[PDB]
């Protein structure tokens, strides 16, 4: 029972047949503004069933030496779709999300992977290796876009923080031994009701693989990962003209 | 009945269970309205084809749908709506010269496996009970109409068949009868069901004799006596040969119609009458073809 | 729950661990011919557990260039004990069936078939090549007995119908990978209360292998199919001299 | 509004809905008296993480 | 359900995710002498806790060429910890006993064991080969203590009583395909209320390979076994010194 799994929002359609149950980020489930919370006075949009669907991003390969990668919400999806020119037209933004992450392999493939959301992660720099350059990251680091980013030392998670207590954050774990899915649900989570979506990341998703992919030669070497996304309670307001920078 | 296997015996129940039940349907089903899912043990959309049945996933389970009302009628597609329309069923040529009917007479064996369009149609199912009505166009080659008498007899199987224009058959005291001019409308008449069996049937698996079945009297498979229901028979009413050429041509419409036991449709081409025979060279795919599976 | 089943009937018994629920022909079970339906006055005879009990044919090969195969019924069972010597001694004949196909494999194996069941399955030929001889299959093929006959057209079932169509005739499927059996009840198919067991065919089983078999070099290349049937509500009349032609 | 899809929507819904409650605890938790099990299908200890 | 077990019983536990069930033998449970069958008048020491718990003596290799051991029960015990102790001090002896054997593979291996406990298992010799000689077998096969005793005639049981008759003491079997463990309870037998724990063995522990062991080249080659007990509702009275002998 806990095993299968379907999940509809919209029009798509997630099936799985090994997962290890639903994680909702806090308790808490995504929902609307009330009018005690709200300061605006011009009435939100809520196109609905155009935005609160899911989207793909990219395959990215797993490797003997991987080190982790890392995406920023909703970054990744100011580019693609209705959601994205919502996005871009309104200067006010606010949503939930709905996070599945797959990775699949066979019965003798063994490993181990975290997958762990993080509300405003910062990324910090190695300070010129010695610590006496007051450098920044530049714009790709920061906000790298669909693609991801690897990380450079996901021991100190790139912001000298150790990895070893993430699962204080809202986690799952994809044990190939066990399940092939993680799913995540993830609530709207800022100190203002709402927010710009190009200038402001309310969190980033991390991939990080703690325990080495293993196989023996002659089975399948590509192993891809997917990662698959739904806004869930849309909110815009603030319309004006379409800026995308 | 006095041991305890007679008393608790299943022997002798004629009733049959059956596990499902017709409902009225006289319109299309509604679309009602759904949200969104999320939970873990309710999957609509993973089925299991290796049992044999049909899925059963909705529209409902995998998008959000709105509400529908549906008022699309059914009434177009059932039996008596698809067959109830006149199709030709054979064709009689009378010419003045010739070899195939030159003596002013001619004998039609009752067949429907003649013409491909209604054919295609009949062997959908394998049994058929129906009416009929048949209607007989007459002309000449050019379609012109000329005044001249016609006699069409039915001719029930053991019936003495007619062997000549004058023949003494022709006194029609039993069997029924038609006398029609060419410049009447064409005739018409009604015709029941016959068969000694429940039902016709198109195809017959298994020979009608008894005793060894060699390969010399391999044209008697696949042959049903139950479908023979006699002989069409036409003259000139005369003692002289007539003056015109002439072309009777056959249509019969079915009504009252009931089917049993549907089986796929014919893909290749026809050969022969009361034979599945097919062109072994020449076989052809269902439909059309593409280049590449990748592209359009 | 579904996937482990027993069939009994008479003394013999079959016990399955990987099954695929059970199919009853158009809804309808067998059942004995009642009083309005009945035509001839003598007394039928029920000879009950002599009869209805299951019987094994033949083995079958599978190889990774097979066709397919079909049988006739009742013809099988004409010449088999105790059903076929009533069904020789006796003119009529009537009765239900229940056919259970199995074919086992290992996990590493891989194929499909199709167990289909068609009444009245007439043969045609391929009348020369050219479709101008009116030729005529012989009795071999026509009635192939116990050993079943191998399809030579199996595109066009050698009869002019397409394959792709035949599922919409009592079936089931063997999916190496989901079950090893496939089991279909069969009531009595027949425009007529009665009819003989010699002359009359009421319909064919088939089983066409429409996803090749495949393996890899080292494990086990013969994987036999295996065909039990068992009549049900049997029933003869017409008793006369024993007759086998 | 009359289309059943406008009052059958769950769109305006401002009210969170919390999984999980506070309770007092000014204490820490009491252990009580166990004694042996010979079972078969419990598995407190057996955990998926 | 019956798959999964966990045994709790003093600061030890036991957890399987591979059983078949619980066997109690002749359908009792181990308990404390009521008043009635009590014959000596000091009253006994319940240590408790102290004494009932899992103990695991040692580890045994399986070979393709095994023939079975054997065990001595409580002789196993009279050396190891507060049990020993007690054992050692006092002069009376009763308890029941929880029998747990674990050996594990893979799905590539296959064997079969066969685990039964016989009391007043009498062991015998070999009559110098002709049945001339009246010898007897030596302190060490008599009492082989915690580290077992293999045996030289698994046929005749080293004693002179058939093995496949072996079943009608409590048993279970290690089917390499189906299980890897069996657990057995019993209680005390004896035709006396108390007896020496130095002088007397209530019962023995078999462990015989009935189906060897079998493997393909290149999978693991060590197969152990390991023996785990635990004394239930143990009682002693008769307190003088110290003897080990
Ligand atoms: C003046 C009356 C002329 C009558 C014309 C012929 C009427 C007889 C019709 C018999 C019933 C028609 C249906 C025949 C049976 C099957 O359809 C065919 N044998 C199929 O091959």
């Amino acid at each position: 029972s806990d095993r299968v799994a379907q999940l509809t929002i919209g029009n798509s359609t997630i099936t799985t047949q090994e997962a290890a149950n639903i994680i909702v980020g806090y308790g808490e489930w995504p929902s609307y503004c009330s009018d005690s919370d709200a300061t605006a006075v011009d009435k939100p949009t809520r196109p609905d069933v155009s935005v609160n669907r899911f989207y793909t991003l990219d395959t990215k390969l797993w490797e003997k030496s991987s080190k982790g990668w890392y995406w920023k919400f909703p970054d990744v999806l100011t580019e693609t779709g209705v959601f994205g020119q919502n996005a871009q037209f309104h200067y006010l933004y606010r949503s939930g999300f709905c996070i599945h992450v797959q990775c699949n392999a066979s019965k003798f493939h063994q490993g181990a992977l975290l997958v762990a959301v993080l509300p405003e992660y910062v990324i910090g720099t190695v300070a010129g290796g010695t610590g006496t350059e007051d450098s920044h990251p530049p714009y790709k680091q920061t906000q790298p876009g669909a693609d991801g980013f690897e990380l450079q030392h996901p021991y100190v998670l790139d912001a000298g923080i150790p990895i070893s207590q993430l699962t204080v954050c809202p986690h799952q774990w994809i044990n190939l031994r066990t399940n092939n899915c993680a799913t995540i649900i993830v609530p709207y989570i800022n100190a203002l009701p709402f927010d710009s979506a190009l200038n402001h990341c309310n969190f980033g998703l991390l991939v990080v693989p703690i325990s080495p992919l293993d196989y023996d030669q002659g089975a399948t070497p590509v192993i891809p990962i997917t990662i698959t996304l739904a806004p869930m309670c849309s909110e815009f307001a603030g319309l004006r003209q379409a800026v995308t920078q | 009945d006095r041991v305890a296997d007679v008393i608790e015996s299943s022997i002798g129940d004629s009733v049959s269970r059956a596990l499902t039940h017709a409902l009225p349907a006289p319109t299309g089903q509604d679309t009602q309205v759904s949200s969104h899912r999320l939970d873990t043990g309710k999957v609509p959309a993973l089925q299991a084809a290796e049992i044999g049945a049909s899925s059963n996933a909705s529209d409902e389970s995998m998008i959000e749908t709105r509400c529908v009302l549906n008022s699309h009628s059914t009434a177009e597609t059932t039996l008596d709506s698809f067959f109830s329309r006149a199709g030709l069923v054979g064709e009689i040529d009378l010419p003045l010269k010739g070899t195939t009917n030159p003596n002013g007479y001619a004998n039609w064996d009752i067949d429907i496996t003649g013409y491909a369009q209604m054919r295609r149609k009949v062997e959908l199912f394998t049994y058929m009970r129906f009416d009929a009505e048949f209607t007989f166009v007459a002309c000449t080659p050019t379609g012109e109409v000329v005044p001249q008498l016609l006699q069409y007899m039915f001719v029930p199987p053991g019936a003495p068949k007619p062997d000549s224009r004058e023949s003494l058959a022709w006194q029609t005291a039993t069997n029924p009868s038609v006398f029609v001019k060419l410049s009447d409308p064409p005739a018409q008449v009604s015709v029941p069901f016959m068969s000694p069996a429940s039902a016709y049937q198109w195809f017959y698996d298994g020979y009608p004799t008894f005793g060894e079945h060699k390969q010399e009297k391999d044209l008697e498979y696949g042959a049903c006596p139950n479908n023979m229901m006699g002989t069409f028979s036409v003259r000139t009413v005369g003692t002289s040969k007539s003056k015109y050429p002439l072309v009777v041509r056959i249509y019969m419409r079915m009504k009252h119609v009931r089917a049993w036991i549907p089986r796929p449709m014919r893909n290749q081409n026809y050969l022969f009458k009361a034979n599945p025979n097919y062109a072994g060279n020449s076989i052809k795919p269902t439909g059309t073809s593409r280049t590449a599976i990748t592209t359009l």
